[PDB]
């Protein structure tokens, strides 16, 4: 049966490409994150107990950069998202020039919002 | 039979534009039709014309298909047959409207007809005033038609065999055509194709000589396997030399550049065309603007540089609205291939190699003529072309602009058209039998079992130069028998050369030793055929004989495969609808 | 078919945004997490019905995206059919657990 | 001045599974030639290396190659794009699709992907013109950046949605003929075009990756063409 050329890493992807990727992953993780989140919010309001043990586990710092990923992840999520639904509707031109430019305008806002969201832990 | 037999009614050799109409009208009429094409169809030399397709339809002005006819008859240089001529003038019309009703996306003027644009060798009312009768979609016109006419093959069901290799035609003991043998590229499987119409379609065979405006796939395949079969051809002689080719590159930029009103300066900046074609200038016929720069260059008065010697193709002053919409192709190929922006500098050009005015001569019914020992023609039974490859002849010594896109969908569709006539006019044809089969294998088992011999690749390249040095824009007849000795000689080389890769999964080595065989065939016929007529007529210039000489030339030249020896064919000079064009000097 | 999916998947990222303002709203103009700020919030109507919406929003839209994400990258049929019944079953638990969650506060 | 290629290589009566292999080749210093070129020079001294060519001005579309990772023509690719000093040129199969030999690919998906699109005109006779159906400039224009398709299967193989479903997503070159048929004002069968797209596959596994418009050698933008089609697929089913 016939090969194929599909070895990832000898193949060049614009930075569109690279967003788009990222998008998908960002998805994937938050995905799980919810279920994380919401048994830490079930935990923190069952009783007065369940908040203060809510927030010792958000005391360690292993959870704090889990927090922090997950966040992140969202950020990029959204932002990139929102970018998506700009071309979508006419918003942002379908051209490879406002695609590039988009996606790196993209990554700043999601490096601002990763550092706001550091802050807020 | 020991090889594999497909059997239909029609085989056509070749997918381009002649090829691919051909067999939509043939598959139309109810019988089976096997599509057969070296190469993926729609990459075809078609998809690279440029400026358009040549016909009367009178949208830019009020025209005549009688006012192209003339047009056509003059440009040939006389012996253009004007029978076909007027056939294909006349039916042009219809013909063209007929593919931008399948799509073809033509450009338009305001209001809603196809644009048509001035091209060379156009007048109105018989030699008068600029006329603009060149159909077109921007300057990839060859684009537009060859994707539309795969799209109805595709639409139509059309059985195609793309990448299979034809190797020579198959004879049956009456000398009749029963098919051809060929080979698939990607297999490296040997069949027989059986049929009662075998259609060559081949295309052109620019690749004889150094410099070419032609794809690398023109390697006159047809050409070679007529003569193989001990089939003629047909004012091999008349090459088409492009004016305008890249200086340094040989691609094309289309005549369409001075239809839209770009000319050509020497190094001095005179716009020499005035001098040289004071009516027509820049759209003079080709033959002539391609003599007129090589005498400008010869004088001490082309340019030079990174290019070479070249004449300045001018443009800028069109501005960029209209080269963008008019000549976006071009602009492409002069940024890529010279480094020149034609919006701010003139294109560096030279006469290329371009186009085969002869070929297998035929019948307006696309049936093939080979003569008898009294000189009569009679019909190949089996056998057809349309075409580059056909010599109808519709283009004589010279073809205008425009004038062979329109050749490929008349004649491919008239072929298709016929064929039931023709298939009952030549009778039931015998079989082949399977030593007639194994006749069309000789040659390629022939590679297939040299290892040891010469190199195709110098045989090729001293191929090339000989045509070039000798059997260029301007001959002598020195110079002319000596390069026919030098291509007796490399020919014989050639029947000794090797092929080095042997392997069977699409072994593209092979194809191209095959092809070899073919540009050796055609070059071979085309200066034996160069040598024999001398006079000067179009494309064919001869200093030893320098004069139009039409009581002894005003015919085809005809060049016999089985005695490699030449012999003359009439022009037809009876139209049918209105009287003949009698020959006259030409002048632009 | 097609144009469904890709209508609801951008409808519920435009409730999921509002939702993400209204919730990063509250985290960054309350001070102190008391328990009791904390709890007012989660106790409100408005929360509640927001936070349960905000739950069906991301079962659509997640169960489509992960749709779209295992008919790239997982071909076997039955391991196929076999992840996509997890990851619904999780979905639907997200919003089952939501109701019982906040109808407990 | 010295060349160095690597160059992907396949025989399936040889050759175990593919590999690379190395070649050189002396150039003029002062002329800069195009990838197409080279390989036809190589070919010279091994004429086993298999690969497909015809038009060498970039308008037959036979020539597609990933080159330094990149697709786009060998034959309009100048080598002084692809050389940098102490690396070697890498020349590989357009991705995705089955390989033949050596850098020849099996286009038959792709194909496969455009003949489903129904790419032919669609008139159902009514109102027939007197000659030619008239289609003012305004319209023509719609046509521009969408007929100049030369099918060299540069964006497609270079889609993953295209990879990861080469069978049902069309890929961008298909959409993008599907769009030249959709805007034809001489189609009269848009509302039954876009009832046969409006499938999960046929056009929403485009995610505007962009690889498409990054690598289209004649400077086309399926992207865009995606966009209107999706477009057109709301207002008609939404
Ligand atoms: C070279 C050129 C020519 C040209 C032009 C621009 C260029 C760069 N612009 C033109 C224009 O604007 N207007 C016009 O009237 N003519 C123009 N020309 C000339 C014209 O394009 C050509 O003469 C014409 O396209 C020839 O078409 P034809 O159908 O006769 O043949 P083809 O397109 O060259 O295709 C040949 C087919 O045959 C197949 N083939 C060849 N050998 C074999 C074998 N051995 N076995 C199987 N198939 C074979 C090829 O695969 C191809 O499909
Ligand atoms: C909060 C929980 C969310 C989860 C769990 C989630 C998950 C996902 C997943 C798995 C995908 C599929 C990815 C792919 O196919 O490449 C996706 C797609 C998408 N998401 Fe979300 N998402 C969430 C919220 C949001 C928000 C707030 C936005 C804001 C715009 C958003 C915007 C998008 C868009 C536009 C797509 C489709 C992209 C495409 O089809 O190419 N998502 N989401
Ligand atoms: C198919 C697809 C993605 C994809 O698979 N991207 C990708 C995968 C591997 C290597 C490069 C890009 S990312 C955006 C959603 O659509
Ligand atoms: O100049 C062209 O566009 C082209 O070369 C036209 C013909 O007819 O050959
Ligand atoms: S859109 Fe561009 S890259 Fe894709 S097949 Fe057409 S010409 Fe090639
Ligand atoms: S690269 Fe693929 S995902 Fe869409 S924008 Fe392009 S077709
Ligand atoms: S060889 Fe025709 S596009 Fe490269
Ligand atoms: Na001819």
């Amino acid at each position: 049966q016939r090969p194929v050329n599909l070895d990832l890493q000898t193949i060049r992807f614009p930075i569109t490409a690279i967003a788009s990727i990222l998008h998908r992953v960002s998805g994937v993780i938050t995905f799980v994150a919810v279920g994380i989140l919401l048994w830490l919010l079930g935990t923190s309001l069952s009783s007065p107990e369940g908040f203060e043990q809510a927030s010792a586990i958000m005391g360690s710092f292993f959870v704090k950069f889990i927090m922090w990923g997950i966040l992140t992840a969202l950020a990029y999520h959204v932002v990139v998202g929102i970018r998506h639904m700009m071309m979508d509707f006419g918003y942002l031109e379908e051209t490879f020039e406002a695609g590039k430019r988009s996606a790196k305008i993209s990554f700043v806002i999601t490096v601002v919002l990763s550092l706001l969201a550091g802050v807020l832990v | 039979m020991k090889l594999p037999v497909r059997e239909f009614d029609a085989v056509v050799i070749g997918a381009g534009g002649a090829g691919m109409r051909a067999a939509l009208q043939i598959s139309q009429s109810g019988q089976t039709c096997a599509l057969l094409s070296k190469v993926f169809p729609t990459r075809s030399h078609t998809v690279s014309a440029q400026g358009g397709i040549t016909v009367a339809l009178g949208n830019t002005h009020e025209d005549n298909w009688e006012w192209h006819m003339y047009d056509t008859v003059k440009g040939s240089d006389y012996i253009g047959d004007q029978d076909a001529i007027e056939y294909m003038c006349k039916t042009g019309p219809e013909a063209i409207l007929e593919l931008e009703h399948m799509g073809l996306p033509f450009s338009r003027l305001d209001d809603g007809r196809i644009y048509q644009r001035p091209f060379g060798g156009q007048s109105k009312n018989f030699g008068g005033e600029q006329a603009a009768r060149t159909a077109a979609a921007a300057d990839r016109t060859g684009h537009a038609l060859l994707h539309t006419l795969y799209q109805q093959n595709l639409k139509n069901h059309t059985t195609i065999f793309s990448e299979w290799y034809a190797l020579d035609l198959v004879k049956n003991q009456d000398g009749a055509v029963v098919g051809c043998t060929a080979l698939c590229i990607e297999t490296g499987e040997v069949v027989y194709f059986k049929a009662r119409a075998t259609v060559l379609a081949t295309g052109g065979a620019g690749r004889i000589y150094q410099s070419t405006t032609n794809a690398h796939i023109n390697t006159g395949d047809g050409v070679g396997m007529a003569i193989r079969a001990g089939v003629p051809v047909q004012d091999m002689e008349m090459w088409q030399f492009h004016p305008t080719g890249i200086a340094g590159a040989g691609v094309l930029v289309t005549e369409g550049c001075r239809g839209e009103g770009g000319y050509l300066l020497n190094k001095h900046g005179e716009r020499f065309m005035e001098r040289y074609a004071p009516n027509a200038k820049d759209l003079a016929g080709r033959d002539v603007v391609a003599r007129s720069i090589m005498i400008e260059i010869r004088e001490g008065r082309g340019c030079d540089g990174p290019w070479g010697p070249h004449a300045k193709l001018k443009l800028d002053h069109l501005g960029k609205e209209v080269l963008e919409s008019r000549l976006p192709g071009i602009l492409e190929l002069s940024r890529t291939f010279a480094h020149v922006d034609p919006v701010k500098e003139p294109i560096p050009v030279i006469p290329t190699c371009h186009y085969m005015m002869g070929g297998i001569p035929t019948k307006v019914t696309g049936q093939a003529l080979t003569v008898n020992e009294k000189g009569e023609d009679v019909v190949v039974p089996g056998l057809f072309a349309v075409g580059e490859i056909a010599c109808v002849s519709v283009h004589g010594a010279n073809r205008l602009g425009g004038n062979s896109l329109l050749d490929l969908v008349v004649f491919g569709r008239a072929a298709g058209l016929h064929l039931q006539e023709s298939i009952a006019e030549q009778g039931a044809l015998r079989d082949a039998s399977e030593s007639d089969v194994e006749a069309s294998l000789d040659r390629l088992n022939r590679w297939n079992n040299n290892r040891n011999g010469e190199d195709p690749v110098a045989i090729r390249k001293a191929l090339q130069e000989c045509m070039q040095h000798n059997f260029s824009v301007f001959r002598e007849g020195d110079a002319m028998a000596k390069g026919l000795e030098q291509l007796k000689v490399i020919r014989e080389r050639l029947k000794n050369a090797r092929l080095d890769d042997t392997s069977s999964e699409f072994n593209t080595q092979r194809v191209e030793c095959l092809e070899l065989d073919n540009l050796m065939e055609t070059a071979y016929a085309t200066a034996v055929s160069a040598n024999f007529r001398t006079e000067s007529r179009g494309a064919h210039s001869r200093f030893d004989f320098p004069d139009r000489d039409d009581e002894n030339w005003l015919c085809h030249s005809l060049y016999l495969p089985e005695s490699e020896s030449m012999t003359r064919r009439s022009v037809n000079m009876e139209p049918k609808l209105r009287p003949a064009f009698p020959p006259k000097i030409r002048t632009y | 078919n097609g144009v469904h999916d890709f209508i609801l998947v951008r409808a519920t990222a435009i409730v999921l945004t509002l939702y993400i303002i209204y919730m990063v709203g509250f985290f960054a103009t309350s001070g102190e997490l008391t328990y009791e700020v904390w709890i007012g919030f989660f106790a409100s109507a408005f929360t509640k019905v927001f936070t349960l919406l905000a739950l069906f929003s991301i079962l659509i839209h997640a169960w489509i995206g992960m749709w779209q994400v295992l008919t790239d990258y997982v071909k076997p049929l039955a391991l196929r059919l076999m992840l996509q019944l997890v990851i619904v079953v999780a979905l639907v638990v997200y919003v089952i657990y939501g109701f019982v969650v906040v109808w407990g506060v | 001045m010295r060349l160095e290629f690597s160059i992907y290589r396949y025989n399936p009566d040889v050759d175990d599974a593919p590999r690379m292999q190395d070649y050189t080749l002396e150039a003029d210093e002062g002329r800069d030639m195009m990838l197409l070129d080279a390989l036809i020079q190589l070919k010279e001294k091994d004429p086993s290396l298999s690969f497909r060519r015809s038009c060498r001005e970039g308008v037959c579309g036979s020539d597609g190659l990933n080159m330094n990772g990149k697709n786009g023509l060998a034959c309009i690719t100048p080598i002084s794009a692809l050389n940098q000093p102490g690396k070697k040129i890498v020349i590989r199969p357009l991705p995705g699709l089955p390989v033949i030999r050596d850098l020849v690919v099996d286009m038959g998906q792709f194909y496969a992907q455009y003949e489903k699109i129904k790419p032919y005109l669609l008139n159902n006779g009514q109102n027939p013109p007197a000659r030619e159906h008239l289609q003012m400039p305004e319209q023509r224009e719609k046509l521009d950046g969408l007929y100049e398709c030369i099918l060299c299967a540069c964006c497609s193989t270079s889609c993953p949605s295209f990879w990861w479903n080469p069978d049902k997503f069309i890929g961008p070159a298909g959409l993008l003929a599907a769009y030249r048929f959709l805007i034809d004002s001489r189609d009269t069968e848009t509302d039954s075009r876009l009832d046969g797209l409006s499938d999960a596959f046929s056009v929403f596994r485009c995610h505007s990756i962009m690889n498409c418009v990054s690598v289209c050698p004649k400077g086309l933008n399926p992207t865009r063409a995606i966009g209107h089609i999706k477009s057109m697929l709301l207002q008609r089913n939404a």
